């Protein structure tokens, strides 16, 4: 039930059977041996589980948490506001490192989809996660164990200075 | 020392009539609680010295202990209660008398000042 959107893959071409001898392929046998003993049980269980849950069927909501007003607009020593924002950014680092997995999980998947190939038909993937990993990084790393969002903003407003001494 | 020699302070009085103003302790307060254990522990700490049963005799001995410590804890309460009501007020009305002295201090969000940020490498 995955989104493809979010989780890209790219379609399947897969060849047609081209028998070019007589013998007896033993893999086409035993597949249909497998089909019979194993995967007809599994699909009526399947089945049968399937219906009972369609019996009773209820639902589980995703929250949604309003945007409060960061850091930058909290006064100094403004406790209720201090910890409202810290709780956002600690939600939207939470949220950051979930959006670098699946990169990465795009990554692996290409490395292992595309086999002999992956060096140069992955690229657009690896570009992907670098873009992703190079923003993570300037966010979030070196902050420390005590990561707050007063730390993160101070490491903004450093690379922002910086930024401004390079203009010069 | 400090409140010893405030203005208007009767000599040898534990509680001034200032203080009822101020809500009674509570008889299910904790700290008053605590005085009532303290009670039955010196009630079973005499038993045990007098070689006594240590929690069943004297009942009538350790019922007193604890009546005893809780008396005295209400009003000790009601006396920390009120002194520490009194350091309250005289604060504040300093704070107001003396502006120069507490003065408001312009309020800059974490967007205006800066704070060094030192990597943890």
């Amino acid at each position: 039930s995955w989104d493809k959107d979010v989780y890209p893959e790219p379609p399947r071409r897969t060849p047609a059977p081209a028998p070019q001898t007589s013998l007896p392929n033993p893999v086409t046998y035993l597949t249909k041996i497998f089909d019979l003993l194993v995967d007809r049980p599994v699909t009526l269980a399947r089945e049968f589980i399937e219906q009972q849950h369609a019996k009773n069927r209820y639902y589980y909501y995703h929250r949604e948490f309003r945007r409060v007003p960061d850091i930058t607009e909290c006064e100094e020593k403004d406790i209720l506001c201090m910890f409202e924002a810290e709780m956002q950014w600690r939600r939207d680092y939470k949220v950051d490192q979930e959006i670098v997995n699946i990169i990465q999980e795009r990554l692996k998947a290409c490395q292992q989809r595309e086999g002999e190939s992956y060096r140069q038909n992955c690229a657009k993937e690896l570009e992907q996660f670098t873009q992703v990993s190079k923003a993570f990084q300037d966010r979030y790393s070196d902050l420390g164990a005590h990561y707050s969002a007063r730390k993160c903003l101070a490491k903004q407003k450093q690379r922002m200075l910086a930024e401004r001494k390079a203009a010069k | 020392t400090m409140m010893s020699g405030r203005p208007g302070r009767v000599p040898l009085q534990f509680l001034p009539n200032e203080a009822r103003s101020l809500p009674p302790p509570k008889l299910t307060d904790p700290r008053l609680v605590y005085m009532g254990f303290l009670g039955y522990c010196s009630g079973l700490i005499d038993n045990a010295i007098r070689r006594r049963p240590v929690v069943s005799a004297g009942l009538h001995r350790q019922l007193l202990y604890v009546t005893s410590f809780v008396f005295f804890g209400y009003y000790l309460l009601k006396r920390q209660d009120y002194m520490y009501a009194l350091r309250d007020h005289d604060m504040f009305a300093y704070v107001k008398s003396h502006p120069e002295d507490f003065p408001e201090k312009d309020k800059k969000t974490y967007g205006e000042i800066l704070e060094e940020f030192h990597p943890v490498r």
